[PDB]
């Protein structure tokens, strides 16, 4: 037919574009459509009722099987139609009504026959072909009835009433088929659409004992080729759709871990719509084990069957989904284990080693303080390896992912020297893209740089006290006592309330959680809170912190020049700094107290209440 | 036919095609280790569609 060939011509290129190992799909030859015999249905008034009756019941019996009779004649085939029939005006009025009761099933037969030998074309996919085949089996029984009826009619046992009486089941069956055929043809229905449509046309009858068999049969037949595609995706983990009909599509284009498998809403059948996301997740999880080595197939029973009024097709998928998630989780927790990969990020960024830093700050304080453009990248990495060998992080096997990345600033949106520009770059393996992410790496870097600035100022503030003791004034003694005992306590809070509690709970999430989409969320929550409960992605940043740290670095710069060869000029700039500092410390306590956990960090910063504002 | 040739190609290494019923074809070389690099090359038109290209390279 005409209007279907366009649909085929689009979908062939759509499916050909994806394929790179297949070939072009053959279509049916030209001759098949051309014949009106390989496709479906293409004085006399004075005579008594019996002769007219015999003639019209024979012609009507003829048009049931798709060939025109004498008096009734199917109006010629052209395009998609609901068929209309002529009758001669030589018939008596009783016969003229009694024929017209029957003509619905003939018109429905005509549509069903054109539907069956068109939707067996290849682009429609295997489910639509199976729908056509089940309808073909149903068309077969009608011919058996018609052939018996001819034998009845020769012996004087057929008229319109008897024929109508006999075909009472068949007309209803063919009518329901006609509704399905016109709903599948008129708009595009392939894959899960024409599988859902039969699952919801089984709820237009809640019980008959005739329609029940029909819908259950058509569903169960058409669901087998869909299950063929499905069972290689859930139990094995590869799609292999020979025609694109499946719910999960793969278009080829590191990160291809949930970006290679997407979803299309039409291709999902309605009875699996609730489990569609789980059916997507299983093959995605089992795919990733294949590339390192060892294809695994589930030992679970692979028999799943559609049942009308029972959901037996649930529990197999549920067991397979459980086993699947377990296999990926177990595979990771025995090799490429999470409690090494996360633990080393914790060891250096969150500073479980503070011996990996005590060498490094002392060794590279001069060569970091130079501008970021001045410093070359190899020198940093080499000095880092020196301090790596002095530290006992040398005896940790994962020290081979300590790299160089220079970064602009962490006081831009929601440095200019080598310190605070410096960052590490962690590199992960292929199945660790489902936990460790690029966005997570970016967020970890800023956290380290924040703590790094806070450690740099601690080094400065201790240097001032040790040099200032010579074997001038006490105005900077109390100022330094308010700076060091500020920054040390931000570390005590920021660690021992945010980091360690939640990390120890996250080890209880890595014993009791049975899938990966829990662990991913738990990890993201720990990172997001370890930023948000601090000054990092605060919406206005609490900008007073950067200002106070600026007053700290200026103060230690001036206090290191305590050597004379004016004491008043130093005393005046230290007191100017003292005003600038004390104001901003009170502003910090105020600005944090109004912001929405407060009392912990406030009591840490002052306990006596020498300042309370 | 094709599978019989394919079981004399992975067990005897003979093409057993007379009108290119098999994908591998043979160029007569000098037979002094230039067999390996020139003699057998794939013909991509007679690889059976139920056989994948990776297998076709591997059986060579």
């Amino acid at each position: 037919l005409q209007q279907s060939l366009e649909l085929k011509r689009k979908m062939l290129r759509d499916k050909q574009n994806k394929k790179n190992s297949g070939q072009h799909l053959p279509i049916f030859p030209a001759w098949v459509y051309e014949r009106p015999a390989l496709i479906g249905d293409f004085p006399i008034g004075t005579l008594p009722l019996a002769s007219q009756e015999s003639a019209v019941v024979e012609d009507l019996l003829y048009v049931l099987v798709g060939v025109d009779g004498r008096y009734v004649s199917a109006q010629p085939l052209a395009g998609r139609q609901s068929r209309t029939f002529l009758v001669d005006p030589n018939l008596d009025l009783s016969i003229r009504e009694l024929v017209h009761r029957i003509l619905p099933v003939a018109a429905s037969y005509s549509a069903v026959t054109r539907f069956i030998e068109e939707k067996s074309s290849f682009e429609y996919g295997q489910v639509n072909h199976a729908l056509a085949a089940a309808m073909r089996t149903l068309v077969k029984e009608h011919l058996i009835l018609v052939s018996q009826l001819e034998q009845l009619h020769r012996q004087g046992l057929l008229s319109l009433q008897k024929l109508w009486f006999y075909i009472q089941p068949a007309m209803r069956t063919m009518d329901i088929l006609a509704s399905l055929a016109t709903s599948v043809d008129k708009g595009e229905c392939l894959g899960g659409s024409t599988l859902s449509l039969l699952h919801d046309r089984s709820f237009s009858y809640t019980g008959d004992s005739q329609a029940q068999e029909l819908c259950l049969y058509l569903t169960k037949a058409a669901s087998a080729p869909y299950f063929e595609v499905l069972e290689k995706w859930i139990y094995r983990g590869i799609i292999h759709d020979p025609y694109s009909e499946f719910m999960v599509e793969e278009h080829e284009l590191d990160k291809y871990w949930d970006q290679r498998y997407t979803i299309v809403q039409q291709q999902i059948p309605s009875f699996l719509q609730k489990m569609a996301d789980k059916i997507l997740s299983t093959g995605k999880y089992l795919n990733v084990v294949r590339e390192c080595g060892h294809d695994v197939t589930c030992p679970v029973a692979k028999e799943i069957i559609y049942t009308l009024k029972e959901r037996a097709y649930v529990e197999q998928i549920e067991k397979a989904f459980n086993y699947a998630s377990k296999v990926l989780l177990d595979f990771l927790m025995e090799e490429k284990e999470l409690v090494a990969h996360l633990r080393s990020i914790k060891r250096y960024f969150l500073m479980d080693q503070g011996d990996f830093f005590v060498h490094f700050m002392d060794l590279a304080e001069e060569e970091l303080r130079k501008p970021v453009e001045d410093i070359t990248p190899p020198r940093l990495e080499a000095l880092l390896e020196l301090a790596l060998r002095m530290s006992t992080a040398n005896t940790d096997p994962f020290k081979d992912d300590l790299k160089i990345d220079l970064m602009p600033h962490d006081l831009i949106t929601q440095a200019l020297s080598g310190l605070e520009a410096f960052s590490f770059d962690y590199i992960v393996k292929w199945p660790l893209s489902l936990i460790i992410n690029r966005k997570a790496l970016t967020r970890y870097q800023m956290l380290f740089r924040h703590m790094f600035y806070c450690k740099h100022v601690e080094r400065q503030l201790c240097s001032v006290w040790i040099s200032n003791k010579t074997a001038w004034f006490a105005g900077a003694f109390t100022l330094r006592q308010r700076m060091l005992n500020f920054v040390q306590n931000i570390q005590y809070y920021m660690m021992f309330e945010v980091m360690e509690p939640t990390w120890h709970i996250l080890e209880k999430n890595l014993k009791s959680a049975s899938n990966i989409d829990d662990v991913l969320g738990h990890h993201t929550g720990f990172l997001d809170t370890c930023l948000k409960d601090c000054m990092l992605t605060n919406p206005e940043l609490l900008k007073v912190f950067s200002k106070l740290m600026s007053v700290c670095v200026m103060f230690t710069n001036c206090m290191q020049k305590f050597t004379q060869s004016l004491v008043s000029g130093f005393e005046a700039t230290i007191n100017k700094f003292d005003k600038n500092f004390s104001a901003h410390l009170l502003d910090l306590l105020a600005r944090l107290s109004i912001y929405s956990g407060m009392a912990s960090v406030i009591s840490r910063l002052d306990f006596n209440g020498f300042y309370t504002e | 036919p094709v599978l019989s040739f394919l079981y004399r190609w992975i067990y005897d290494g003979e093409l057993e095609d007379t009108y290119h019923e098999f994908f591998v074809a043979s160029d007569p070389t000098v037979k002094t280790d230039r067999l390996w690099h020139d003699k057998y090359t794939l013909r991509k038109s007679m690889i059976p569609s139920f056989m994948t290209m990776d297998q076709s390279r591997k059986v060579l």
